[PDB]
């Protein structure tokens, strides 16, 4: 299984390159 | 959630991008 | 906590840790 | 916003927390 | 996507995320 | 090549594209 | 075991700095 | 359970933001 | 130890503190 | 490959340098 | 190896890598 | 330290290694 902790540091990287200026919400829960 | 969607299997970029504004 | 400017991925990497299980929210053209 | 507060200009901790959910 | 300058292992790291499965490759000197 | 072409320089998602093998 | 997409994030970042100037080929598969 | 390396890679950054000025000691053994 | 401490759980701010110097 | 080596075990300065250009 | 500036949590990541199991120190306000 | 040596200067390997434990 997938450490959640990891991968929600990795992921929200990643949404900052996708979404540039157009931002997100990141909701774990 | 993205969690459960991007944790467990890897997201391509146009799967992470549903979660943009 | 440091007191720095925080941009572009930084200021994401700083509020994933300073936020836990509440997450954020990064609105850049706020 | 933020990047005002925290890129151009220092945000405190506390300030960083408020873009929390 | 982000439209702004990436650099050093901000490049690399972008590149990581857009190439997937095919890979890279990172030439700086070219 | 690509230094000069996104960091010195921006590149587009699809100029990024280009370094994939 | 090791989660491959998450370990080669980090791989990438330490031959960014491992190879500097030389640059790199990163073939996964 | 949690690939170390991984982890350690992720811990440092965690501490340069929450000590600051004050810098820190990583000592993983 | 940090890593037996906070690899194993997640450590907050606060516990992350007790390592810095 | 890469992954095989340095995911598996952890690959030192040296050991990674084999990937280098 | 990488000849260039590093700073921050750039330089703390160099670090990391470079001690390996030795672990290391960052004090910046030396 | 650390600082003046790697960051406003360039440290070399060798200099990194000077602050590992
Ligand atoms: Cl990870
Ligand atoms: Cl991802
Ligand atoms: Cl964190
Ligand atoms: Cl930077
Ligand atoms: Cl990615
Ligand atoms: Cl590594
Ligand atoms: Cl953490
Ligand atoms: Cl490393
Ligand atoms: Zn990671
Ligand atoms: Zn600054
Ligand atoms: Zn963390
Ligand atoms: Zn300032
Ligand atoms: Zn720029
Ligand atoms: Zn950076
Ligand atoms: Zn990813
Ligand atoms: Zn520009
Ligand atoms: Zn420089
Ligand atoms: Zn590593
Ligand atoms: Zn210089």
């Amino acid at each position: 299984f997938v450490n959640q902790h990891l991968c929600g540091s990795h992921l929200v990287e990643a949404l900052y390159l996708v979404c540039g200026e157009r931002g997100f919400f990141y909701t774990p829960k | 959630g993205i969690v459960e969607q991007c944790c467990t299997s890897i997201c391509s970029l146009y799967q992470l991008e549903n979660y943009c504004n």
